[PDB]
């Protein structure tokens, strides 16, 4: 199962 | 002047927001960060008692001995961005990186992080900021010391009692009441974003993706995780803002008692 960053905004 | 007071050296990360690169101040070899914040993506700006951003406001506000937040040393102003020395630690991992890198986290590590987040969030709350920004990606760890350092005021505000209806955070710790209303208020939404934190310790990546998870109330735990913690995340997460505790109840709940020195932390999980 693939984990990301999220960038904000 | 900049650039004759500190030596550039590789970039450490970009992107909204601008760059950062690795430093060295020249006065004394201390170890750098040099933040480079373009103007136009400048939303929030304030006044020191000049035109600033936001970020340079709030930063200055936290600013303190205290090593739980990141310390702006000194900030210049240039035609087109703003450029922002910050304090870094060295050896350093950011907590996105340690645990993509670990797995989920032994409790006993989780729980130490998560105090010392918690000292951190308190501290900026004390000092009238509110970040809007927690996440992994948003947290340092002094590798030696075993020192959580909170970095990333980009997104944050004064503290207020009253509703916020701006937000430009990460969504995918942003509170059910954002998503449905574009409404919250600050400590709930915090906290909100604390519980996320900590299933993320837990589990080794955040609960929810989409939209329809974070307003839908379940939290399945993919990792076992003690009945304790699993009460504490679920009790941060709960739906509505109200029904979720303060600083002072996650700090007295029973899964955060006889937390790690960072000391103990370092010397048992880092080194
Ligand atoms: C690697 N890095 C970053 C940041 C850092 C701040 C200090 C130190 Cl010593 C290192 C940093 C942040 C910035 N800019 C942010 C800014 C955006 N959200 C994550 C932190 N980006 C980074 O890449
Ligand atoms: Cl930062």
């Amino acid at each position: 199962r693939k984990r990301r960053r999220h960038p904000s905004g | 002047p900049l650039e004759s007071q500190y030596q550039v050296g590789p970039l450490l990360g970009s992107g909204g927001f601008g760059s950062v690169y690795s430093g060295i101040r020249v006065s004394d070899n201390l170890p750098v960060a040099i933040k480079h914040v373009e103007k136009d993506r400048i939303s929030d700006w304030g006044e020191l008692p000049t035109r600033v951003p936001m970020e340079v406001v709030l930063l200055k506000k936290v600013s303190s001995g205290f090593s739980g937040v990141i310390r702006l040393l000194d900030w210049f102003e240039r035609p087109d961005s703003f450029v922002l020395i910050l304090e870094r630690p060295e050896p350093v991992q950011d907590l996105f990186d340690f645990i993509t890198e670990r797995g989920a986290l032994q409790e006993e590590l989780a729980r130490s992080f998560f105090w010392q987040v918690l000292e951190a969030v308190r501290h900026c709350h004390n000092c009238g900021v509110l970040h809007r920004d927690i996440k992994d990606e948003n947290i340092l760890i002094d590798l030696n010391r075993g020192e959580l350092k909170l970095i990333d005021f980009g997104s944050g505000a004064l503290l207020k009692d009253t509703v916020y209806t701006d937000f430009d955070g990460t969504r995918v710790y942003s509170p059910p009441e954002w998503i449905r209303y574009h409404r919250y208020h600050g400590r709930s939404a915090a906290v909100w974003s604390l519980g996320i934190l900590l299933y993320d310790m837990v589990c080794g990546d955040i609960p929810f993706e989409h939209d329809e998870e974070i307003i839908g109330g379940q939290v399945f735990f993919r990792q076992r995780v003690s009945s304790e913690c699993q009460h504490l995340i679920r009790w941060c997460l709960a739906l509505r803002p109200s029904d979720r505790p303060t600083f002072e109840e996650i700090q007295n709940h029973p899964w955060m008692q006889d937390v790690l020195l960072p000391q103990e932390t370092a010397e048992i999980h880092l080194h």
